[PDB]
């Protein structure tokens, strides 16, 4: 069954990864952190 | 445990056939000469069982009123005393009341008064007139407080008196016309009714065993320890009883009681009647539950399982306790349809067949000498041997069995049967008694029983056999007929 | 903010929007909403100050993953930091710093929570909205109770009632505290000038003139008349701080707190003109509502449905969590507290870290995660349930309706859950009506209200025709379900079609007409809509039909249904149990482990899933679908999954199939498979069950494993590894050790039988002091081990628990006493298989592969099997796959049967089988017989029908008992089978024996197989050896129990056998 | 951005930016697309062109213009029809192609590899 197509809904995201700004790596939150 | 608690082993037999409170171990076996008591355990050596069936008993420093005679529907205190329900009610419990037993002693002090407490200004007002002569040369001389006087007062009134007097009564109400007002004509009924079950009552006690001051219990008997027991998990988990902690808050401020009563000395006032009191309500809460204004909850804003609790309702006693109960030698399945069978016969799994008649699978291991010892019968059953269901095939003829359809409907829903030997995981019914069963085959299961006693079987055999149960006990109609 | 908008009025969107957009709006509104009130809270002294900085949070990306969440029973969550310093008032100081308040759980793919190695979902629930509902429940003497009850957020009831023009009242609850006045709590214009608003005042005003006094500050000041402070008191109530505040949530904080659904529905009601931000209590809303409450009688009013979806709103994952998040910050809020306490008396300076610790949120999620009603464990028998599961909706749980108080008229289908629940799926038993799906298009909007897609009808052409409608909007159109294939003499605009006005179902021309829905999946769940041909079976059936889909076994292998509706796509797209790329590029690298592939410069490695286990005991298997170096888009197919062949959906096999009374061993719902079945694993799937078995730290020692046992047969033990737990590849059997750990036994030789004494002393066996402790395989559960897990504890105690995981698993194949069913709620169980030279076979020498009752046709009325039947033949014969959509008798009359008769002659004429199609019984051939060569006498249905396996499997159902385990107190048998308990008879099972007249049976079910401590070890030694059963004299121990609490109460109750030959007095002892 | 790959890789082009492309350098073969979204075809062009701009990673530009927008542009180029592909190549020595219809994808990949 091909999706995409006229038919079906857009991709379903990651949803950590479609969390694009409330959201960081560990290194930048230990960086913040002092 | 511990000396002296709820689950006292001094009071109640050993935790352990044969081991005592120390831990020694004495040999018995026997209903013969064998130290009753050892010594400093004072502890029989006889089973556990004892543990399950001896009865505990504490003192309550205080009367308490048994909450069925008193809180319920129309208590029979009331129509004792010929008194109403609210100022009893005031006597105890409320506490907001005085009474004055009439007795076997004078009355010196002049009249009698009933009772009166509910007033700020008594706080002060009566000592000016009370006392003025030591304190328990009045005081406690009477007008008593509390489920005391009740119960003196219980123990006070003559019954054939009471039976005169009400029969008095009633003759005076009945010469009296009336009939006018609807409030007369509705008054005399209730009082009639009420001297009715006055003189009911008295004369039931009267030629009876029964006095009427244990209404007012001072004793309280215990639980035995192993029917309330405090589960024990590995890992130190106890699933304990409520029932333990309804018994241990009255235990423990009855022993308040106790030391504040002992200690009397510096006599104080309200202080004494707060914790009486409250030592009647926390006995009025163990008893029955659920039934006061208020009751009392555990620590998950739940509701104890009280007495009442227990003894009433569709999952406590009297309802399947005694009722419904779980039997060996029965298994569940799941239903097929069978053609070929006989009306006098059903189809049994090999895997339930050799759970229900293992013994007497075993039977015909030792009998036949093809084995020695019980341990050495159940060894070679438990590793499928083909003689096994030769015997399991030898047994089973002539034996009848039990079939019960678990959503039972009406009379032929238990049926007996003759079962044979059949290789699957269902058992096979025969299609005709479907109707009677009221059984399809989309999915269902069926109780098996297996009848031990002789006579039990020749009831089953003779009396519930599917050819001579051909006709329907509501008009008399055929109930197998080609579907 | 929005995503694109036409989602579901183009395409039917994804059974997971529901969870997905309540956990992000959840994530980006209700953090911020509840931050914010979180107080300023500090000390009395005037000396320490603690702030919470609201736009500065933002989460932490988790430390583990999923796969090790799931693995070591942790709990998938990130930590959320808030950037806020402490003060000091000392050296009035503050110093800044960001702090870790807690950690938050978070949803994967599927929709779903990790919680302790755990997946849960949270189900929806529906409660009534806060506003203003009028109501009349009439009375015995004929009287009508005209009542304006009024709901605020929490549930606050402030009731008005009229009884023939008679006085307003508020009553608050029961019967009491009966005020009539509306004064205010600041501003009311009790005397005149503004309560004479919509028709009069009068009604009894004051009665004489006054009823005590006059407005001033109160009807008597002293605030709110006399009835300032009546709510509870042991005697006479004063004023006071403490009953004050209690009071005021009765009076305004409990009572007037609307919120945004209760004021838009106070200002629809009464039709008032209030800005939407004011969510409170207003003197006009009073006002208004005793005006209505006044003029419903005079002719002019209507009265509300408490069924009415406009009345109603749904709860989702998003304010779960905002309020468990609230009742965590007050957890929190109280711990600063307690800390800002205790740190001025030790005299410590603490960073802002030391002031707040990560008890209350991770607790008070737990928590709700492992308690609340509406956080369930997820279904996981196959890829169907996980996405049913998810979309559900429920009247249930805290705050709303039960199972017992629930009444008649909210278990029925309201003419509102049209677009928005399925009116056929619901769950059966004493929750009826209660628990239900979500429609396929349905969508919660704006002020959680359930919205439908229609299409509009209008002169204009807008741009988009379609809208998402609202139940309040809905009765006020008149929504058409025609067609416009329909021509008269004059003009096609008067041609009539079924609509729906208001909540009827009228006819009307098509000018007429609002709104049209176009839709076939719109009315249905996702349950109903795999029903091929769903318009000819019983409406009565479909429940069931739907029921028995979410009880399928995946099988081995699978395969795709000949006939379906095409929504199994879209299902096993968004059951998560596929992989889908995530980029683009080409497949580079396959191994059946993982795929890796290469797109845009980077490169993507996925793992596989080879063997796992599911909820309830089934194997998720997986495999890759595209070859080494093709391409692939962002978001199209990679791997297939369990139950997936394809991109499709598919929880059962194709197998011919012929209608006839074969000998009775398809009596009613019997089915007759033949050995084809069994010998091609065509029905045959993987089972994997999980025994665990744990370790404690006793007095004497920490339960030590080991791999010998003192006295343990050497064969019980061989295929123990020489750690101590069995290893792989073991074919392990019942009552085999699989761990076996040697916990320290007392050295209790006091304690023990002496019978044990005896057997250790003349056979000389040794006193050992160690438990027999091990997992012994139970009956049945036999298998191959696959997998061993061994753990241990790591936290403050220094003694580390070892916990073993062993997963067996099995090769079931279908026998007699399995379920089987199809998609059109004929289920079935295995009564018999035959050989494939003992079945009738069709005229080209075929053999049939299953055989049902005719006869379940007209019963059940579902005739929609029998076209899938027929069709079926023709896919088989034709190489072809039918993807037909419910309805399809809307382009023609009987469209059906022209499109399964013109399949079935094409398939008869494109292969030369002149009998698929026979011209004089259409759909009917006349097969022979297996054993006789002889052709039955009149035609028979044949077809390729689509059959399913089902969970509910003879070997999780058999039972058999001699002796074993009794409850310590009721000393019966304990339970069910997995304590090994007795089947338990009572009530109506006794009324059948004594019907029957027999007493030996009733009394041995008793006493003997029942609570009797002497009774039974006395009929286990006469039934080893044998001899004359005896009748027991003692009663059993319920009836010593029964006499045991009724002395508790200070009662008593004897026995007594007065003896018929001497009068003496033979009293029992009890 | 970076975190979540596009969804689809065609990127819709103005007129100018078309004639920028076409007069300025090229090393690769450009492939414009004529489509709109009335169009009853152009869904299965679409999908196509999609699929053919995964295989050629960075050996081919890919861009689409919308004929409601750009009419009077699709017009001079002559477009006599929708579904309409126009092969550029690298080099301006070559001559473009100009396809009418929904082509099939390989005889595209035989366009833009045998031919430009």
């Amino acid at each position: 069954i091909d999706y995409r197509g006229p038919d079906f809904h857009e991709p379903t995201p990651n949803m950590l990864a479609h969390l694009k700004e409330h959201g960081k790596i560990i290194s930048r939150e230990d960086l913040e952190k002092l | 445990p511990e000396k002296d608690g709820l689950f006292c082993e001094r009071i109640f037999g050993p935790i352990k056939s044969g081991i005592c409170a120390c831990g020694n171990y004495r040999v018995i076996g026997d209903e013969k000469e064998d130290p009753k008591f050892c010594e400093q355990c004072g502890v029989e050596f006889v089973d556990s069982r004892i543990r399950r069936y001896q009865m505990g008993y504490i003192k309550l420093a205080c009367p308490v009123t048994h909450v069925w005679y008193l809180k319920r529907l129309p208590s029979y205190i009331a129509n004792f005393l010929d008194k109403p329900l609210k100022e009893l009610e005031g006597l105890v419990y409320c506490d907001f009341s005085f009474a004055r037993p009439i007795a076997k002693k004078p009355t010196f002090l002049r009249l009698r008064g009933l009772f009166e407490y509910e007033i700020q200004s008594w706080k002060y007002s009566i000592p000016l007139f009370f006392t003025t002569q030591g304190f328990d040369t009045f005081r406690n001389r009477e007008i008593s407080t509390g489920a005391g006087a009740i119960r003196e007062q219980l123990a006070d009134l003559d019954l054939r008196t009471i039976i005169d007097y009400s029969f008095a009564e009633w003759k005076e109400l009945g010469e009296e016309g009336s009939t006018g007002n609807e409030w007369e004509d509705r008054k005399v009924g209730r009082r009639k009714d009420f001297l009715v079950r006055r003189m009911e009552l008295v004369k039931h006690f009267i030629r009876t065993n029964i006095e009427p001051e244990w209404m007012v219990l001072c004793l309280l008997p215990v639980l035995p320890p192993e029917l309330r027991p405090i589960i024990q998990i590995d890992g130190g988990k106890l699933m304990s009883s409520d029932i333990n902690e309804l018994y241990r808050r009255v235990i423990y401020r009855n022993n308040t009681l106790t030391d504040l009563l002992s200690t009397s000395r510096s006599t104080p006032g309200e202080l004494v009647m707060c914790q009486e009191k409250l030592v009647q309500e926390a006995v009025d809460t163990l008893l029955d539950n659920g039934i006061r204004g208020q009751p009392m909850r555990d620590g998950h804003n739940k509701v104890y399982k009280s007495f009442s609790d227990v003894i009433e309702g569709k999952e406590g006693r009297f309802r399947e306790t005694l009722l419904g109960k779980r039997v060996d030698y029965s298994g569940r399945s799941v239903i097929v349809v069978g053609p070929s069978l006989s009306l006098h016969r059903c189809g049994l799994p090999r895997e339930i067949a050799i759970e229900l008649f293992q013994t007497f699978v075993i039977r015909g291991l030792i009998r036949q000498h093809l084995a020695s010892n019980i341990g050495v019968a159940k060894r070679k059953i438990r590793e499928k041997e083909p003689i096994v269901w030769k015997i399991l095939q030898e047994v089973m003829q002539g034996h009848p069995v039990l079939l019960n359809r678990a959503p039972t409907l009406h009379r032929l829903g238990i049926q007996a049967f003759q079962p044979i030997l059949v290789e699957g995981r269902a058992i096979c019914l025969h299609p005709l008694v479907c109707k009677g069963f009221n059984a399809d085959f989309d999915g269902d299961q069926m109780a098996v029983h297996v009848p031990l006693s002789l006579e039990a079987q020749a009831e089953a055999r003779l009396l519930m056999f599917s050819h001579m149960n051909l006709l329907s006990p509501a008009i008399g109609d055929p109930i197998s007929v080609p579907t | 903010m929005l995503r694109d908008g036409n989602e579901g009025m183009s395409t039917i969107p994804g059974f997971n929007q529901i969870q997905f957009e309540g956990f992000w709006r959840f994530i980006d509104q209700g953090l911020t909403e509840e931050l914010s009130k979180f107080p300023k809270m500090e000390d009395t002294d005037q000396e320490i100050e603690f702030q919470l900085f609201v736009e500065t949070y933002q989460l932490a990306e988790p430390l583990i993953k999923e796969k090790d969440a799931v693995y070591e029973s942790l709990t998938y969550s990130s930590e959320l930091y808030v950037s806020a310093g402490l003060i000091w008032k000392t050296r009035r100081e503050m110093q800044e710093q960001t702090i870790l308040i807690g950690n938050i759980p978070l949803m994967n793919s599927l929709g779903t929570f990790i919680v302790n190695g755990i997946y849960r979902i949270v189900i929806n629930q529906i409660l009534q909205s806060p506003g203003i509902y009028y109501r009349s429940e009439l009375d015995h003497n004929g009287i009508s109770v005209y009542t304006g009850t009024i709901i605020s957020d929490w549930g606050g009831r402030s009731e008005l009632e009229i009884d023939r023009k008679a006085r307003i009242w508020a009553r608050v609850s029961r019967k009491q505290k009966i005020s009539i006045l509306v004064l205010s709590s600041a501003m009311g214009s009790n005397l005149r000038e503004i309560l004479d608003n919509v028709c009069y005042p009068e009604i009894f005003l004051s009665f004489l003139n006054d009823k005590e006094k006059k407005k001033i500050g109160s009807k008597e000041n002293a605030i709110l008349e006399f009835y300032q402070q009546f709510a509870c008191v042991g005697g006479d109530p004063v004023f006071s701080e403490s009953l004050c505040k209690d009071l005021q949530k009765k009076f305004f904080q409990q009572r007037c707190e609307l919120g945004r659904i209760g004021r838009r529905n106070m200002n629809r009601r009464l039709n008032l003109d209030i800005p939407e931000n004011n969510t409170f209590l207003l003197p006009r809303d009073i006002l208004a509502a005793a005006d209505h409450l006044i003029g419903m009688k005079f002719g002019m009013g209507t009265l509300d449905d408490m069924n009415h979806l406009k009345h109603k709103r749904i709860r989702s994952v998003a304010d779960l969590l905002q309020d468990q998040f609230g009742l965590a910050l007050v957890r929190l809020e109280n711990v600063v507290r307690g800390t800002i306490s205790g740190a001025i008396r030790h005299k410590l300076i603490p960073t802002p870290q030391n002031l707040v610790t990560s008890t209350p949120l991770t607790t008070t999620f737990e928590s709700f995660f492992g308690l609340h009603p509406l956080s369930q464990v997820l279904d996981r028998t196959n890829p169907l349930t996980q996405i049913v599961h998810g979309r559900k909706l429920s009247y249930l749980g805290p705050g709303g309706l039960t199972g017992r108080t629930a009444s008649f008229r909210i278990r029925d289908i309201h003419p509102s859950h049209y677009g928005r629940i399925c009116p056929i799926d619901t769950s059966e038993g004493i929750n009826v009506g209660l628990i239900g799906s979500l429609a396929i298009h349905a969508r919660i909007g704006p002020w959680g209200s359930l919205e439908s897609p229609y299409y509009e009808i209008s002169e204009r052409s807008k741009r988009v025709q379609m809208l998402y409608l609202s139940p309040s909007r809905d009765e006020y159109y008149m929504l058409a379900s025609g067609n416009s294939l329909a021509l008269n003499q004059g003009i096609q605009e008067e041609q009539v079609v079924p609509a729906r006005y208001r909540q009827e179902f009228l006819t009307i021309a098509w000018e007429q007409v609002h709104f049209r829905s176009i839709f076939s999946f719109q009315y249905f769940s996702i349950g109903a809509s795999l029903i091929p041909f769903i318009e000819h079976n019983d409406a009565n059936r479909a429940l069931m039909s739907s029921n028995m889909q979410r009880q399928a076994v995946p099988l081995s292998q699978s395969e795709k249904c000949i006939v379906g509706t095409g929504l199994e796509r879209q299902v096993a797209l968004d059951s998560g149990v596929l992989a889908i790329a995530e980029h683009e590029g080409k497949i580079i690298y396959t191994n059946t482990d993982k795929i890796v592939l290469l797109g845009n410069g980077n490169t993507v490695s996925i793992p596989l899933v080879m063997y796992q286990r599911s909820n309830k005991n089934t194997c998720m298997h997986q495999k890759p679908q595209i070859p080494r170096g093709k391409c692939v888009k962002k978001g199209q197919i990679l791997a297939d999954g369990a139950a997936t062949v394809g991109g499709e959906l598919a929880l059962g096999k194709n197998v011919l199939v012929a209608y006839m009374p074969w000998e009775g061993y398809n009596f009613e719902d019997a089915v007759l498979i033949s050995e084809r079945l069994v010998y091609e694993d065509i029905y045959t799937s993987f089972h994997i069950r999980k025994y665990e078995i744990q370790t404690y730290v006793t007095s004497q020692g920490p339960e030590k494993v080991t791999s010998e046992i003192p006295h343990l047969e050497a064969h019980l033990l061989r295929n123990l590894d020489k750690n101590g737990i069995v290893r792989l590849g073991s074919w392990v059997e019942t009552g085999d050790i699989l761990v076996g750990k040697l916990t320290p036994q007392m050295a209790k030789e006091s304690s023990y039988a002496p019978e044990d004494r005896l057997l250790r002393a003349i056979l000389g066996i040794q006193v050992s002091t160690s438990k027999e402790t091990c997992l012994k395989l139970p009956i049945g559960g036999r298998g191959r081990v696959i997998d061993v897990r061994w753990i241990q504890k790591k936290g403050g105690s220094s003694y580390n628990p070892e916990t073993i995981h062993v997963y067996i698993s099995q090769k079931r194949e279908i026998k007699v006493g399995d379920k089987v069913a199809g998609r059109h709620g004929n289920k079935g169980i295995i009564s018999r298989i035959l050989l494939r030279q003992d079945m009738p076979y069709l005229q080209d020498g075929r053999p049939v592969d299953m055989i049902f009752n005719p006869l379940g046709v007209p019963s059940r009325m579902n005739v929609g099997q029998i076209f899938e039947c027929s069709l079926g033949l023709a896919g088989s014969l034709l190489d072809r796959h039918y993807r037909i959509a419910p309805f399809d008798e809307r382009y023609e009359q009987e469209a059906s049967r022209k499109l399964v008769f013109s399949e079935l002659y094409e398939a008869s004429k494109q292969t030369a089988n002149p009998w698929v199609f026979e011209p004089e019984y259409p759909g009917k051939s006349r097969i022979f017989d297996g054993r006789t060569g002889d052709p039955f006498e009149q035609p028979v249905i044949i077809g390729n029908p689509y059959i399913l396996k089902l969970i509910h499997q003879v070997d999780d159902k058999i039972h058999g008992r001699s002796s074993g385990h009794y409850a310590l107190v009721t000393q019966q048998p304990l339970r069910g089978r997995a304590k090994q308990g007795g089947q338990r008879v009572g009530e109506m099972e006794v009324w059948a024996l004594e019907g029957f007249g027999v007493a030996h049976i009733l009394q041995e079910m008793l006493t003997y197989k029942s609570d009797h401590i002497k009774a039974r070890q006395e009929v286990l030694g006469t039934t080893i050896i044998g001899g004359t059963i005896p009748n027991p004299e003692d009663a059993p121990e319920s009836f010593r129990l029964l006499v045991r609490e009724l002395r508790s109460l200070a009662l008593e109750l004897n026995h007594f056998l007065v003896s018929e030959r001497n009068f003496q007095i033979n009293r029992m002892e009890a | 951005a970076k975190h979540v790959r596009e969804d689809y890789l065609v990127k819709k082009l103005s007129a100018n930016e078309i004639t920028e492309l076409v007069r300025g350098e090229r090393n690769v073969p450009l492939i414009i697309d004529f489509y709109a979204t009335w169009c009853g075809p152009c869904i299965l062009m679409a999908q196509e062109l999609e699929m053919l701009a995964v295989e050629y990673e960075k050996n081919a530009m890919i861009v689409k213009v919308d004929t409601d927008d750009e009419y009077e542009f699709a017009r001079d180029m002559q477009v006599r029809g929708l579904p309409t592909l126009y092969f550029i190549s690298p080099d301006p020595n070559k001559d473009a192609i100009r396809t009418e219809g929904l082509i099939p994808i390989q005889m595209m990949r035989d366009i833009l590899d045998n031919d430009m």
